[PDB]
């Protein structure tokens, strides 16, 4: 990429919208991770069931 | 479906509708297991855990290919009848699935 | 192009014109802009350089009510691969469009390794 300023102003914005994407899937891995801790307890609770 | 545990409680199967097999050692469970898994049809498998404690592990290369076949572990009749706590098995699956292993 | 210029206009030949290099002339220009204390341009190239790029270009062409023709071929290399320098900018400003080769394409074995998309 030619050094010029419109290329800086560019790449910041690159910049910029990269930490929003990555705070972004934070929040949508947490989301999976408070799914996964519930559908874990169905899948014990359904495994003692199938046991009597 | 199919099954594959003790011949006691394979027949009991058979009579519910699924077709059962009678085993007691793990390599004749694989390769009928295996056997099964070649050609098209009924997607569900069911073991003892006696017999097969990984049903992924057997089939690893086949499973690659092809996410769709179901293969579930099950409690055997003496394990049934000695009993035991079920703790295990998810705290195992927690560690399988994201790898901390800790689950209180 | 003085003599491509007879040709064409005087006998009504029709000629082609190639140029090897004008990052040599751009070069040799800014030798002389440097001795002389000229306001620089971009990256040191001299103010008139469109000018002067200019009056070499422009004298391609076609004249009505006579036969002959001028074709111009100009060749040069792009530094650093870079549209953005300045002598390949101030050749696009003039010019009447430009085919760009792909170092990519090169890579690959594909010749010629003209990029349609610049």
């Amino acid at each position: 990429v030619s050094p010029t300023r419109m290329n800086l102003l560019q790449r910041r914005g690159q910049l910029r919208l990269a930490q929003k994407g990555v705070d972004l899937l934070k929040k949508k891995r947490d989301a999976l991770v408070a799914e996964f801790f519930g559908l874990v307890r169905e899948a014990m609770e359904a495994r003692k069931a199938l046991d009597q | 479906m199919a099954v594959i545990a003790d011949p006691e409680t394979a027949q009991g199967f058979r009579l519910a509708g699924l077709e059962g097999y009678g085993a007691s050692s793990a390599e004749e469970a694989q390769s009928l297991l295996e056997t099964l898994v070649e050609r098209g049809g009924y997607a569900l498998v069911a073991v003892d855990e006696a017999l097969l404690p990984d049903p992924e592990r057997a089939v690893e290369r086949l499973m690659r290919g092809r996410d769709l076949p179901v293969l579930l572990p099950i409690a055997g009749l003496k394990e049934a009848f000695q009993g035991h706590d079920v703790e295990g098995y998810m705290r195992e699956l927690v560690r399988k699935t994201i790898g901390f292993d800790i689950k209180l | 192009l003085t003599v491509a210029e007879y040709l064409a206009f005087e006998h009504d030949y029709h000629v082609l014109v190639i140029l090897t290099d004008m990052t040599n002339y751009c070069e040799a220009l800014r030798e002389i802009g440097a001795a002389r204390e000229e306001i620089p341009g971009r990256r040191g190239y001299p103010g008139y350089m469109y000018t002067d790029l200019a009056t070499i270009y422009e004298r391609a062409g076609v004249v009505e009510g006579k036969k002959g023709s001028v074709t111009q071929i100009p060749i040069l290399s792009m530094p650093d691969d870079d549209r953005t320098h300045p002598i390949p900018d101030l050749t696009g400003y003039i010019t009447e469009g430009q085919i760009q080769l792909s170092r990519e394409l090169h890579r690959k074995g594909i010749y010629p390794p003209i990029d349609p998309l610049p």
